[PDB]
C-alpha cells in the first residue's frame, strides 16, 4: 500500500482516527476526535512507544448502530491492511456502539460522544 | 460500469456475477454447461430448458473446478452473456474455496490473463468475504452451498488452514432427500422436472427444528406444522414433518447414509483446533453464509448446539445476515472497490514477467 494514510500511520506516538468514506480512509479533523456519527464506520490507530524504542499498536475499528455493510466491511478490510502495513503487530478490535471496550473508552480523555447521521453509503443500488 | 472492477463468484450450483460498488449481484445464474447429446454449447438457464436435448455438466465439484474446458465456458457466458463487457476492459476479482489445490489457483490466473485478457485480476477465499461483508476481522464462517460446507475459522484477516473443515453435504444433497422422503409419504417426486419443483419446496417451505424429537412427536399430534403448496399444474400437496426433516440432515447426516458429524460438531471441531487464545472469539462470530445456510430457525439450532458443546461460560453468538445468500458477492465487490487495493491486483505486467505462480505471492 502507498495510501498516504498509510504513510502517515503509526510514525509516533498518539492517537490517529480516520472515517470510511465512499469506499475511503479519510482522517477526521483532531478536533472533532471521540465525536462518532452512528451512521458511520471509523478505523482507530493507538500508538504507544515501548521502553525498548518500539511501538506498541492498537487498532480498532467501530462501527455505528446505523453504518451501511459497506462501511462497516471497510473498516474491518482497512484494520487487516493496516497492521499487515505495521508488519502484523498491531492487535486487531471490534468496537461496537454501546459494547466499546474498557480500552478503547479509555482513549477518550473528556469521554466518547455519540451523534446521529453521518456519511452517505458508497453502494451504488 | 466503464473500466469498472468485475466481482464473480463461482459456485457448485451458482455463479454470482456483478461490478465492485453494487450492493449485490447483477446476475445469478445455474454452473452449467450444456452440449448436445447427439452453438455447440449452452449455459445457464438456457441449458436447462433446453436440458431435453443436451449433457449437462457441472464445472465445479464441491467448491473446486474440475473441467477446464466447461468453465471458461462459463466465464466466457458470464462475461459476454450476463454482464455484456469487454473483459480486457476490467479489472477482475474471483473468489475460491478454501484449500483450493495450488494449480488450480495457477489455472484460473492464467486463463483469465491468456484467454479472457483482463487488465488484473485477483482471487480471495470465499469464506474470509463473507466474514469481511460481516463488519468481523476474526470468527469461524459456516459456508454451506449446493455441493460443499466448510467450516473456515479466521484471524485478524486470515484463513487458518489446519483448522478448516470440508463436508461434501450440501444443498444438492438435501434436495434429492427430500425428493425421496416426500415420495415415501405418498407423492412422487423422480423427475428433473420434479426435482426442480422440490428445490423450490426445499426453499419455501422447509426449516430447521429447535428440539428435533419434540418436533417429530409435536408432527405426530395435530396438524400445525403442516403447510400447502401449489404445483405449477395447480395441484396442491400438504407437506408435513419433511419440512424440518429434511435440513435435519445438516445435523445428521446419518439421515443419507453418510459417516460423518453434523454442522454443529464440525464447527465446535474446527474451533478446538485452534488456539485456546483465540477460541472465545471464534464461538462469539459465528458467521453463517450461503444458500444452505437459509433454512428459517438454523441460526438457533446452531446457536442450542454449540452452547451444549462449548464450557458454559462461553459467549456465543450466531450471525446469520438475511443476505447471506450473496455475503461472498458482497465481501468481494467491498474489497475491490477500496482506495487502497488498488495496489492488490495482479497486473497483466506483473502476470507476463513473473508467470501463473504470482498468485501464491499476491493473494493469501
Ligand atoms: N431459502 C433457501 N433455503 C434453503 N436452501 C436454499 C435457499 N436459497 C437457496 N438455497 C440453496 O442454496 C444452494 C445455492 O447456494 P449457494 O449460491 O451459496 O451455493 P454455491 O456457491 O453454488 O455452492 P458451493 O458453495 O457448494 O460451491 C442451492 O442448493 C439452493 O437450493
Ligand atoms: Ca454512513
Ligand atoms: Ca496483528
Ligand atoms: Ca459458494
Amino acid at each position: 500500500v502507498e495510501h498516504p494514510e498509510f504513510l502517515k500511520a503509526g510514525k509516533e506516538p498518539g492517537l490517529q482516527i480516520w472515517r470510511v468514506e465512499k469506499f475511503d480512509l479519510v482522517p477526521v479533523p483532531t478536533n472533532l476526535y471521540g465525536d462518532f456519527f452512528t451512521g458511520d464506520a471509523y478505523v482507530i490507530l493507538k500508538t504507544v512507544q515501548l521502553r525498548n524504542g518500539n511501538l506498541q499498536y492498537d487498532l480498532h475499528y467501530w462501527l455505528g448502530n446505523e453504518c451501511s455493510q459497506d462501511e462497516s466491511g471497510a473498516a474491518a478490510i482497512f484494520t487487516v491492511q493496516l497492521d499487515d502495513y505495521l508488519n502484523g503487530r498491531a492487535v486487531q478490535h471490534r468496537e461496537v456502539q454501546g459494547f466499546e471496550s474498557a480500552t478503547f473508552l479509555g482513549y477518550f480523555k473528556s469521554g466518547l460522544k455519540y451523534k446521529k447521521g453521518g456519511v452517505a453509503s458508497g453502494f451504488k443500488h | 460500469d466503464e473500466t469498472t472492477a468485475l466481482v464473480c463468484d463461482n459456485g457448485s450450483g451458482l455463479v454470482k456475477a456483478g461490478f465492485a460498488g453494487d450492493d449485490a449481484p447483477r446476475a445469478v445464474f445455474p454452473s452449467i454447461v450444456g452440449r448436445p447429446r447427439h452453438k455447440d454449447s449452452y449455459v445457464g438457464d438456457e441449458a436447462q430448458s433446453k436440458r431435453g436435448i443436451l449433457t449437462l455438466k457441472y464445472p465445479i465439484e464441491h467448491g473446486i473446478i474440475t473441467n477446464w474446458d466447461d468453465m471458461e465456458k462459463i466465464w466466457h457466458h458470464t462475461f459476454y452473456n450476463e454482464l455484456r463487457v469487454a473483459p480486457e476492459e476490467h479489472p477482475t476479482l474471483l473468489t475460491e474455496a478454501p484449500l483450493n489445490p495450488k494449480a488450480n489457483r495457477e489455472k484460473m490466473t492464467q486463463i483469465m490473463f491468456e484467454t479472457f485478457n483482463v487488465p488484473a485480476m485477483y482471487v480471495a477465499i470465499q469464506a474470509v468475504l463473507s466474514l469481511y461483508a460481516s463488519g468481523r476481522t476474526t470468527g469461524i464462517v459456516l459456508d454451506s452451498g449446493d455441493g460443499v460446507t466448510h467450516n473456515v475459522p479466521i484471524y485478524e484477516g486470515y484463513a487458518l488452514p489446519h483448522a478448516i473443515m470440508r463436508l461434501d453435504l450440501a444443498g444438492r444433497d438435501l434436495t434429492d432427500y427430500l425428493m425421496k422422503i416426500l415420495t415415501e409419504r405418498g407423492y412422487s417426486f423422480v423427475t428433473t422436472a420434479e426435482r426442480e419443483i422440490v428445490r423450490d419446496i426445499k426453499e419455501k417451505l422447509c426449516y430447521v427444528a429447535l428440539d428435533f424429537e419434540n418436533e417429530m412427536a409435536t408432527a405426530a399430534s395435530s396438524s400445525s406444522l403442516e403447510k400447502s403448496y401449489e404445483l405449477p399444474d395447480g395441484q396442491v400437496i400438504t407437506i408435513g414433518n419433511e419440512r424440518f426433516r429434511c435440513p435435519e440432515t445438516l445435523f445428521q447426516p446419518s439421515f443419507i447414509g453418510m459417516e460423518s458429524a453434523g454442522i454443529h460438531e464440525t464447527t465446535y471441531n474446527s474451533i478446538m483446533k485452534c488456539d485456546i487464545d483465540i477460541r472465545k472469539d471464534l464461538y462469539a462470530n459465528n458467521v453463517m453464509s450461503g444458500g444452505t445456510t437459509m433454512y428459517p430457525g438454523i441460526a438457533d439450532r446452531m446457536q442450542k448446539e454449540i452452547t451444549a458443546l462449548a464450557p458454559s461460560t462461553m459467549k456465543i453468538k450466531i450471525i446469520a445476515p438475511p443476505e447471506r445468500k450473496y455475503s461472498v458477492w458482497i465481501g468481494g465487490s467491498i474489497l475491490a472497490s477500496l482506495s487502497t487495493f488498488q495496489q492488490m491486483w495482479i497486473t497483466k505486467q506483473e502476470y507476463d514477467e513473473a508467470g501463473p505462480s504470482i498468485v501464491h505471492r499476491k493473494c493469501f
